[PDB]
Protein backbone atom coordinates (compact mmCIF):
# COMPACT_ATOMS: atom_id res chain seq x y z
CA UNK A 1 0.00 0.00 0.00
CA UNK A 2 1.02 3.24 -0.93
CA UNK A 3 0.38 5.00 2.15
CA UNK A 4 3.04 7.75 1.54
CA UNK A 5 5.70 9.28 -0.51
CA UNK A 6 7.75 8.41 2.40
CA UNK A 7 6.14 5.47 3.34
CA UNK A 8 4.59 2.21 2.61
CA UNK A 9 3.32 -1.38 3.88
CA UNK A 10 2.44 -4.78 2.48
CA UNK A 11 -1.13 -5.78 3.06
CA UNK A 12 -3.54 -8.69 2.04
CA UNK A 13 -7.18 -8.53 1.89
CA UNK A 14 -10.12 -10.36 0.91
CA UNK A 15 -11.15 -9.44 -2.63
CA UNK A 16 -14.00 -12.40 -2.38
CA UNK A 17 -15.89 -13.31 -1.03
CA UNK A 18 -17.55 -9.43 -1.56
CA UNK A 19 -16.64 -7.90 2.06
CA UNK A 20 -19.61 -6.44 3.52
CA UNK A 21 -19.03 -2.53 3.51
CA UNK A 22 -22.06 -0.75 4.79
CA UNK A 23 -22.70 1.27 2.12
CA UNK A 24 -26.20 2.17 3.55
CA UNK A 25 -28.79 4.43 1.57
CA UNK A 26 -32.77 4.63 1.01
CA UNK A 27 -32.19 6.72 -2.25
CA UNK A 28 -32.39 3.55 -4.37
CA UNK A 29 -36.59 3.61 -4.13
CA UNK A 30 -36.21 7.28 -6.04
CA UNK A 31 -34.28 5.75 -8.83
CA UNK A 32 -34.85 1.99 -9.58
CA UNK A 33 -33.11 0.39 -12.58
CA UNK A 34 -34.83 -1.47 -15.43
CA UNK A 35 -32.95 -4.87 -15.50
CA UNK A 36 -32.49 -5.65 -19.38
CA UNK A 37 -32.13 -8.42 -19.79
CA UNK A 38 -32.39 -9.93 -16.34
CA UNK A 39 -30.91 -8.56 -13.15
CA UNK A 40 -28.87 -11.61 -12.50
CA UNK A 41 -26.57 -11.66 -15.83
CA UNK A 42 -26.06 -7.92 -14.88
CA UNK A 43 -25.17 -8.64 -11.19
CA UNK A 44 -22.45 -11.43 -12.17
CA UNK A 45 -20.88 -8.94 -14.67
CA UNK A 46 -20.91 -6.54 -12.41
CA UNK A 47 -19.16 -8.48 -10.10
CA UNK A 48 -16.45 -9.91 -12.72
CA UNK A 49 -15.79 -6.34 -13.68
CA UNK A 50 -15.26 -4.76 -9.92
CA UNK A 51 -12.72 -8.22 -9.02
CA UNK A 52 -11.14 -6.86 -12.05
CA UNK A 53 -11.09 -3.29 -11.23
CA UNK A 54 -9.64 -4.04 -7.73
CA UNK A 55 -6.80 -6.22 -9.20
CA UNK A 56 -5.70 -3.24 -11.51
CA UNK A 57 -5.68 -1.11 -8.41
CA UNK B 1 -97.15 -6.06 -26.11
CA UNK B 2 -93.57 -7.65 -26.13
CA UNK B 3 -92.54 -4.91 -28.42
CA UNK B 4 -91.70 -3.13 -25.06
CA UNK B 5 -89.84 -5.57 -23.23
CA UNK B 6 -87.38 -5.40 -26.37
CA UNK B 7 -86.98 -1.87 -26.55
CA UNK B 8 -85.79 -2.40 -22.63
CA UNK B 9 -83.75 -5.37 -23.23
CA UNK B 10 -81.94 -2.60 -26.23
CA UNK B 11 -81.00 -0.35 -23.47
CA UNK B 12 -79.82 -3.34 -21.54
CA UNK B 13 -77.05 -4.52 -24.38
CA UNK B 14 -75.93 -1.05 -24.63
CA UNK B 15 -75.17 -0.54 -21.00
CA UNK B 16 -73.78 -3.97 -20.84
CA UNK B 17 -70.97 -3.97 -23.41
CA UNK B 18 -69.90 0.11 -22.37
CA UNK B 19 -69.37 -1.52 -18.53
CA UNK B 20 -66.86 -3.52 -20.29
CA UNK B 21 -65.47 -0.95 -22.74
CA UNK B 22 -64.83 1.46 -19.26
CA UNK B 23 -63.81 -0.93 -16.88
CA UNK B 24 -60.79 -2.93 -19.10
CA UNK B 25 -59.78 0.35 -20.37
CA UNK B 26 -59.32 2.32 -16.49
CA UNK B 27 -58.01 -1.01 -15.32
CA UNK B 28 -55.31 -1.28 -18.40
CA UNK B 29 -54.28 2.57 -18.14
CA UNK B 30 -54.35 2.10 -14.13
CA UNK B 31 -52.18 -0.94 -14.21
CA UNK B 32 -49.79 0.90 -16.34
CA UNK B 33 -49.76 3.72 -13.20
CA UNK B 34 -48.76 0.61 -10.63
CA UNK B 35 -45.48 0.35 -12.74
CA UNK B 36 -44.71 3.68 -12.98
CA UNK B 37 -45.21 3.82 -9.08
CA UNK B 38 -43.48 -0.07 -8.83
CA UNK B 39 -40.16 1.69 -10.04
CA UNK B 40 -40.30 5.14 -8.19
CA UNK B 41 -42.77 6.62 -5.69
CA UNK B 42 -41.69 10.46 -5.56
CA UNK B 43 -43.00 10.62 -9.49
CA UNK B 44 -46.83 9.09 -8.30
CA UNK B 45 -48.09 12.45 -7.53
CA UNK B 46 -47.20 13.78 -10.81
CA UNK B 47 -48.22 10.84 -12.57
CA UNK B 48 -51.64 11.08 -10.63
CA UNK B 49 -52.50 14.46 -12.43
CA UNK B 50 -51.69 13.05 -15.92
CA UNK B 51 -53.61 9.42 -15.31
CA UNK B 52 -57.17 11.80 -14.33
CA UNK B 53 -56.51 13.78 -17.99
CA UNK B 54 -56.10 10.20 -19.83
CA UNK B 55 -58.89 7.97 -17.57
CA UNK B 56 -61.01 11.37 -18.57
CA UNK B 57 -61.04 10.19 -21.94
CA UNK B 58 -61.60 6.59 -21.26
CA UNK B 59 -64.78 7.72 -20.04
CA UNK B 60 -66.13 9.97 -23.05
CA UNK B 61 -67.44 8.02 -25.45
CA UNK B 62 -69.06 5.54 -22.92
CA UNK B 63 -70.80 7.83 -20.53
CA UNK B 64 -72.64 8.74 -23.93
CA UNK B 65 -73.97 5.51 -24.18
CA UNK B 66 -74.77 4.93 -20.48
CA UNK B 67 -76.77 8.01 -20.40
CA UNK B 68 -78.87 6.80 -23.58
CA UNK B 69 -79.18 3.29 -21.52
CA UNK B 70 -80.81 5.95 -18.79
CA UNK B 71 -83.30 7.84 -21.55
CA UNK B 72 -83.92 4.35 -23.00
CA UNK B 73 -84.87 3.18 -19.71
CA UNK B 74 -87.40 5.99 -19.20
CA UNK B 75 -88.32 6.67 -22.85
CA UNK C 1 -28.87 18.50 -19.47
CA UNK C 2 -27.08 16.08 -17.60
CA UNK C 3 -24.00 15.45 -16.04
CA UNK C 4 -22.05 12.40 -18.52
CA UNK C 5 -18.98 10.24 -17.00
CA UNK C 6 -17.28 8.08 -19.71
CA UNK C 7 -14.72 6.03 -17.25
CA UNK C 8 -12.65 3.52 -17.90
CA UNK C 9 -10.81 1.33 -15.40
CA UNK C 10 -7.23 2.93 -16.45
CA UNK C 11 -8.23 6.49 -17.71
CA UNK C 12 -11.34 8.37 -17.75
CA UNK C 13 -12.47 8.96 -21.11
CA UNK C 14 -15.24 11.63 -20.77
CA UNK C 15 -17.25 13.64 -18.67
CA UNK C 16 -18.88 16.85 -18.58
CA UNK C 17 -22.58 18.25 -19.04
CA UNK C 18 -24.33 16.89 -21.65
CA UNK C 19 -27.92 17.09 -23.58
CA UNK C 20 -28.39 13.92 -25.34
CA UNK C 21 -26.51 10.56 -26.66
CA UNK C 22 -27.40 7.65 -28.84
CA UNK C 23 -26.30 3.96 -26.96
CA UNK C 24 -26.44 0.78 -28.54
CA UNK C 25 -27.84 -1.75 -25.60
CA UNK C 26 -27.35 -5.20 -25.11
CA UNK C 27 -31.13 -5.57 -26.66
CA UNK C 28 -31.03 -2.32 -28.73
CA UNK C 29 -30.25 1.33 -29.05
CA UNK C 30 -31.43 3.93 -26.39
CA UNK C 31 -31.38 8.01 -26.24
CA UNK C 32 -30.85 9.35 -23.26
CA UNK C 33 -32.94 12.81 -22.87
CA UNK C 34 -32.76 15.10 -19.91
CA UNK C 35 -33.91 13.73 -16.95
CA UNK C 36 -34.52 10.08 -18.41
CA UNK C 37 -35.51 6.91 -15.86
CA UNK C 38 -33.28 5.19 -14.22
CA UNK C 39 -31.58 2.07 -16.41
CA UNK C 40 -28.86 -0.48 -15.74
CA UNK C 41 -27.57 -2.44 -18.98
CA UNK C 42 -24.72 -3.81 -20.51
CA UNK C 43 -23.34 -2.13 -23.48
CA UNK C 44 -22.17 -3.58 -27.16
CA UNK C 45 -18.70 -2.47 -28.91
CA UNK C 46 -18.86 0.31 -31.48
CA UNK C 47 -19.46 3.83 -31.80
CA UNK C 48 -21.51 5.69 -29.28
CA UNK C 49 -22.64 8.92 -30.43
CA UNK C 50 -22.69 12.27 -27.75
CA UNK C 51 -24.31 15.54 -28.00
CA UNK C 52 -22.51 17.75 -25.63
CA UNK C 53 -25.26 20.87 -23.76
CA UNK C 54 -24.55 23.69 -26.85
CA UNK C 55 -24.71 21.02 -29.36
CA UNK C 56 -21.49 19.62 -30.17
CA UNK C 57 -21.99 16.30 -31.70
CA UNK C 58 -19.31 13.62 -31.24
CA UNK C 59 -18.50 10.06 -31.95
CA UNK C 60 -16.92 7.72 -29.03
CA UNK C 61 -15.83 4.33 -29.81
CA UNK C 62 -16.16 1.65 -26.84
CA UNK C 63 -15.10 -1.63 -26.63
CA UNK C 64 -18.18 -2.41 -24.39
CA UNK C 65 -19.14 -2.20 -20.73
CA UNK C 66 -21.68 -1.12 -18.72
CA UNK C 67 -24.56 1.44 -18.86
CA UNK C 68 -26.02 3.07 -15.89
CA UNK C 69 -29.27 5.96 -15.73
CA UNK C 70 -30.14 8.25 -12.83
CA UNK C 71 -31.83 11.68 -13.62
CA UNK C 72 -29.47 13.99 -12.96
CA UNK C 73 -25.94 12.01 -13.06
CA UNK C 74 -25.02 9.18 -15.70
CA UNK C 75 -21.97 6.94 -16.41
CA UNK C 76 -20.72 4.44 -18.77
CA UNK C 77 -18.21 2.21 -16.87
CA UNK C 78 -16.25 0.95 -20.54
CA UNK C 79 -14.05 -1.96 -21.03
CA UNK C 80 -10.92 -1.53 -22.80
CA UNK C 81 -10.40 -4.82 -24.66
CA UNK C 82 -13.38 -7.09 -26.21
CA UNK C 83 -14.80 -8.99 -23.44
CA UNK C 84 -15.54 -12.70 -24.17
CA UNK C 85 -16.04 -15.80 -22.29
CA UNK C 86 -14.16 -18.04 -24.62
CA UNK C 87 -11.34 -15.47 -25.22
CA UNK C 88 -11.23 -14.82 -21.50
CA UNK C 89 -11.58 -18.85 -21.50
CA UNK C 90 -8.46 -18.62 -23.69
CA UNK C 91 -6.58 -16.22 -21.47
CA UNK C 92 -6.79 -18.87 -18.46
CA UNK C 93 -5.37 -21.62 -20.06
CA UNK C 94 -2.46 -19.03 -21.60
CA UNK C 95 -2.08 -18.03 -17.70
CA UNK C 96 -1.65 -21.69 -16.60
CA UNK C 97 0.97 -22.55 -19.60
CA UNK C 98 3.56 -19.45 -18.35
CA UNK C 99 2.83 -21.07 -14.54
CA UNK C 100 4.05 -24.81 -16.30
CA UNK C 101 7.08 -22.82 -17.32
CA UNK D 1 -96.97 -14.45 -20.90
CA UNK D 2 -93.65 -13.46 -22.27
CA UNK D 3 -93.67 -9.90 -21.28
CA UNK D 4 -92.54 -10.86 -17.22
CA UNK D 5 -90.11 -13.55 -18.66
CA UNK D 6 -87.89 -11.68 -20.94
CA UNK D 7 -87.37 -9.11 -18.38
CA UNK D 8 -85.93 -11.37 -16.40
CA UNK D 9 -83.76 -12.19 -18.76
CA UNK D 10 -82.58 -8.96 -20.30
CA UNK D 11 -81.68 -8.00 -16.24
CA UNK D 12 -79.48 -11.97 -16.41
CA UNK D 13 -77.57 -10.90 -19.55
CA UNK D 14 -76.87 -7.24 -18.50
CA UNK D 15 -76.07 -8.58 -14.57
CA UNK D 16 -73.59 -11.26 -15.61
CA UNK D 17 -71.73 -8.71 -18.17
CA UNK D 18 -71.43 -6.19 -15.58
CA UNK D 19 -70.32 -9.11 -13.38
CA UNK D 20 -67.38 -10.06 -15.76
CA UNK D 21 -66.55 -6.05 -16.48
CA UNK D 22 -65.54 -5.19 -12.69
CA UNK D 23 -63.97 -8.49 -11.55
CA UNK D 24 -61.36 -8.75 -14.62
CA UNK D 25 -60.71 -4.88 -13.98
CA UNK D 26 -59.89 -5.03 -10.38
CA UNK D 27 -58.28 -8.38 -10.93
CA UNK D 28 -55.66 -6.95 -13.98
CA UNK D 29 -55.14 -3.92 -11.00
CA UNK D 30 -55.17 -5.73 -8.47
CA UNK D 31 -52.26 -8.17 -10.30
CA UNK D 32 -49.90 -5.05 -10.74
CA UNK D 33 -50.18 -3.74 -7.24
CA UNK D 34 -49.12 -7.25 -6.46
CA UNK D 35 -45.98 -6.87 -8.21
CA UNK D 36 -45.16 -3.59 -6.99
CA UNK D 37 -45.66 -5.26 -3.29
CA UNK D 38 -43.14 -7.73 -4.08
CA UNK D 39 -40.77 -5.97 -6.06
CA UNK D 40 -41.08 -3.04 -3.17
CA UNK D 41 -42.20 -4.06 -0.06
CA UNK D 42 -41.23 -1.06 1.96
CA UNK D 43 -44.04 0.84 -0.30
CA UNK D 44 -47.19 -1.08 0.09
CA UNK D 45 -49.07 1.09 2.34
CA UNK D 46 -48.28 4.14 0.13
CA UNK D 47 -49.23 1.89 -2.70
CA UNK D 48 -52.28 0.49 -1.24
CA UNK D 49 -53.75 4.53 -1.35
CA UNK D 50 -52.81 4.16 -4.74
CA UNK D 51 -54.32 1.33 -5.89
CA UNK D 52 -57.43 2.59 -3.81
CA UNK D 53 -57.73 5.33 -5.72
CA UNK D 54 -57.92 3.56 -9.25
CA UNK D 55 -60.28 0.79 -7.50
CA UNK D 56 -63.48 2.81 -7.41
CA UNK D 57 -63.30 4.21 -10.83
CA UNK D 58 -63.09 0.50 -12.22
CA UNK D 59 -66.20 -0.24 -10.41
CA UNK D 60 -68.02 2.58 -10.97
CA UNK D 61 -69.72 1.98 -14.34
CA UNK D 62 -70.23 -2.09 -13.79
CA UNK D 63 -72.12 -0.57 -10.42
CA UNK D 64 -74.04 1.86 -12.90
CA UNK D 65 -75.14 -1.55 -14.72
CA UNK D 66 -75.87 -3.16 -11.60
CA UNK D 67 -78.19 -0.46 -10.79
CA UNK D 68 -80.14 -1.46 -13.96
CA UNK D 69 -80.09 -5.08 -13.88
CA UNK D 70 -81.65 -4.77 -10.03
CA UNK D 71 -84.07 -2.27 -11.06
CA UNK D 72 -85.04 -4.43 -14.00
CA UNK D 73 -84.86 -7.04 -11.59
CA UNK D 74 -87.42 -5.01 -9.32
CA UNK D 75 -89.44 -3.42 -12.20
CA UNK E 1 -94.21 -2.71 -35.13
CA UNK E 2 -91.64 -4.44 -35.38
CA UNK E 3 -89.24 -2.26 -37.55
CA UNK E 4 -89.88 0.20 -34.85
CA UNK E 5 -89.04 -2.27 -31.94
CA UNK E 6 -86.04 -3.26 -33.82
CA UNK E 7 -84.74 -0.10 -34.21
CA UNK E 8 -84.28 0.37 -30.61
CA UNK E 9 -82.42 -2.78 -30.34
CA UNK E 10 -79.99 -1.65 -33.13
CA UNK E 11 -78.42 1.35 -32.25
CA UNK E 12 -78.14 0.38 -28.71
CA UNK E 13 -76.15 -2.43 -29.94
CA UNK E 14 -74.34 -0.57 -32.18
CA UNK E 15 -72.89 1.97 -29.05
CA UNK E 16 -72.68 -0.80 -26.31
CA UNK E 17 -69.49 -2.30 -29.17
CA UNK E 18 -68.61 0.89 -30.04
CA UNK E 19 -68.21 2.42 -26.31
CA UNK E 20 -66.03 -1.48 -25.54
CA UNK E 21 -63.70 -0.51 -28.53
CA UNK E 22 -63.11 3.74 -27.80
CA UNK E 23 -62.43 2.51 -24.32
CA UNK E 24 -60.75 -0.37 -24.40
CA UNK E 25 -58.38 0.88 -27.14
CA UNK E 26 -57.31 4.14 -25.36
CA UNK E 27 -56.88 2.22 -22.16
CA UNK E 28 -54.14 0.22 -23.49
CA UNK E 29 -52.47 3.53 -25.42
CA UNK E 30 -53.36 5.23 -22.08
CA UNK E 31 -51.28 2.48 -19.85
CA UNK E 32 -48.03 2.95 -22.42
CA UNK E 33 -47.99 6.47 -22.11
CA UNK E 34 -48.46 6.71 -18.41
CA UNK E 35 -45.65 4.42 -18.18
CA UNK E 36 -43.64 6.68 -20.97
CA UNK E 37 -44.58 9.36 -18.30
CA UNK E 38 -42.74 7.42 -15.62
CA UNK E 39 -40.14 7.12 -17.83
CA UNK E 40 -39.30 10.26 -19.05
CA UNK E 41 -40.97 13.34 -17.36
CA UNK E 42 -39.09 16.28 -19.01
CA UNK E 43 -41.00 14.30 -21.77
CA UNK E 44 -44.61 14.45 -20.40
CA UNK E 45 -45.80 17.48 -22.61
CA UNK E 46 -44.51 15.82 -25.42
CA UNK E 47 -45.52 12.28 -24.79
CA UNK E 48 -49.02 14.29 -23.96
CA UNK E 49 -49.01 15.67 -27.35
CA UNK E 50 -47.64 12.82 -29.26
CA UNK E 51 -50.48 10.78 -27.50
CA UNK E 52 -53.06 12.76 -28.51
CA UNK E 53 -52.11 12.41 -32.19
CA UNK E 54 -52.35 8.75 -32.36
CA UNK E 55 -55.62 8.72 -29.59
CA UNK E 56 -57.56 10.89 -32.54
CA UNK E 57 -57.39 7.93 -34.97
CA UNK E 58 -58.13 5.50 -32.28
CA UNK E 59 -61.10 7.45 -31.87
CA UNK E 60 -62.12 7.98 -35.29
CA UNK E 61 -64.31 4.75 -35.99
CA UNK E 62 -65.96 4.47 -33.20
CA UNK E 63 -67.21 7.78 -33.38
CA UNK E 64 -69.25 6.85 -36.73
CA UNK E 65 -70.52 3.87 -34.72
CA UNK E 66 -72.38 6.60 -32.11
CA UNK E 67 -73.20 9.13 -34.97
CA UNK E 68 -75.11 5.93 -36.61
CA UNK E 69 -76.43 5.18 -33.14
CA UNK E 70 -77.80 8.64 -32.69
CA UNK E 71 -79.20 8.62 -36.21
CA UNK E 72 -81.15 5.27 -36.28
CA UNK E 73 -82.55 7.25 -32.56
CA UNK E 74 -83.76 10.53 -34.40
CA UNK E 75 -84.78 8.11 -37.35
Amino acid sequence: KFINTMSQVPTISQLLPLPASDDDDLKHKSWDYLYEPDPKALLDTLLRRYVESQVYQ
Amino acid sequence: NLNMDLLYMAAAVMMGLAAIGAAIGIGILGGKFLEGAARQPDLIPLLRTQFFIVMGLVDAIPMIAVGLGLYVMFA
Amino acid sequence: TYHLDVVSAEQQMFSGLVEKIQVTGSEGELGIYPGHAPLLTAIKPGMIRIVKQHGHEEFIYLSGGILEVQPGNVTVLADTAIRGQDLDEARAMEAKRKAEE
